[PDB]
């Protein structure tokens, strides 16, 4: 199935480990995005 | 502690500074901390010869004189002979060279007696210079290798005038054993007060980081900092006028007035040539002259760009509403 074929995936280890290190800095992009944000709605300024 | 406190070419305005202390108020400085204020020109009950006779047995020793306090500059003129300031029958001069040469520790209050500040101005009509110093040149009348008895350079209170608290912190702490805690910098200045900038603890910093400029005088001063448009020098400038505001109330920079640099030894800067008061010289309409302490024109600029660019909107708006 197409979204097994994902959920399978999320049990891979090689694809876990990469997905586990996005998850470890989840904070800088969450950040990131929040600063492109904060910038945007400060683009009139 | 006894204290001799004489003028040369003053105003008295360090005096009057020196009047509005507080923590301590200057009657529970001269009284309560054993500061035996000898004489001074505004507040000795001495007149004519009974103030003489105190005067003179402090210059030839015939009485411990602990603290020589002097306030406004020594006059040289005419022709060195001082002559324009005459005091207690003799030119200024020779009484400072005399009390100084018997004092324990001799401060110079104000810039007049510091550096020789305003009357110091070309053409200095009185041959005015300071204590220890004529401007930034180090040496003013007494000599660069000037010691007072307890080793100490003339301590320069400068300012023009000092805030009351740069001397009687002064005074407290040699009262209370604290003389050892008291170090100057290079200007002889108390390092307590002088480290710091007038900018530190300006109530516009944050516009000058943005490089937010006040543009006008009055209602204009409700926002932005007065180092672009205005030659505040509170940058540039070693003093504690934003740090301990002056009659507990408020500063120059704080008010929507440009510091003009007065704690430091070249005021007033450029002598107010024109175009100078109240006025940022600028080099190509955009640079200014003079950046801050420690900076350089060109990291000055970009990052004057950068913050200019990211500026908050509130940097830009009224902060000091009514
Ligand atoms: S206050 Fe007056 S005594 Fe000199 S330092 Fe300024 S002109
Ligand atoms: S921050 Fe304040 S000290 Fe002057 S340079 Fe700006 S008004
Ligand atoms: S002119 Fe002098 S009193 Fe302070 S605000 Fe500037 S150092």
């Amino acid at each position: 199935s197409p979204v097994d074929g994902i959920r399978r995936r999320l049990d891979d280890p090689q694809v876990a480990e990469a997905l586990n290190s996005l998850l470890d800095h989840a904070d800088l992009l969450a950040v990131l995005v929040k600063g492109l944000d904060g910038f945007v709605r400060r683009g009139d300024d | 502690a006894s204290v001799l406190w004489f003028q040369g070419g003053a105003c008295s305005g360090n005096t009057m500074s020196f009047l509005n202390a507080d923590e301590p108020n200057v009657v529970d400085l001269i009284v309560d901390f054993g500061l035996d204020l000898l004489w001074h020109p505004s507040l000795g009950l001495e007149l004519g010869n009974n103030a003489q006779k105190v005067f003179w047995d402090c210059a030839k020793g015939e009485r411990p004189l602990d603290i020589f306090v002097f306030e406004g500059t020594v006059i040289e003129a005419p022709n060195g002979t001082g002559q324009m300031d005459m005091f207690a029958g003799r030119p200024m001069k020779d009484w400072v060279t005399d009390l100084a040469g018997a004092a324990q520790i001799v401060v110079a209050i104000g810039d007049c007696a510091c550096f020789g500040g305003i009357p110091a101005m070309e053409p200095n009509p009185s041959g005015s210079t300071g204590l220890q110093f004529h401007k930034r040149e180090k040496g003013g009348f007494l000599g660069p290798d000037f010691r007072s008895k307890m080793g100490l350079p003339v301590i320069n209170v400068p300012g023009c005038p000092a805030h009351p608290d740069w001397i009687t912190q002064i005074l407290v702490a040699l009262a209370t054993g604290r003389a050892g805690d008291i170090t100057l910098d290079d200007l002889h200045r108390p390092e307590t007060f002088f480290k710091t900038f007038t900018q530190t603890g300006c109530t516009r910093v944050q516009f000058f980081e943005y490089k937010q400029s006040t543009l006008s005088f009055g209602e204009g001063t409700r926002t932005g900092c007065l180092f672009y448009e205005f030659g505040c020098r509170g940058p540039m400038t070693h003093s504690p006028c934003n740090r301990i505001l002056w009659n507990r109330q408020s500063s120059k920079t704080r008010a929507g007035m440009p510091c003009l640099g007065c704690t430091e030894p070249e005021f007033p800067h450029f002598d107010l040539a024109p175009g100078t008061v109240f006025k940022t010289q600028k080099v190509s309409g955009m640079i200014p002259k003079e950046v801050p302490e420690g900076t350089d024109h060109l990291t000055y600029m970009g990052l004057a760009a950068a913050a200019r660019i990211a500026a908050p909107q509130w940097s830009k708006e009224d902060m000091f509403v009514v």
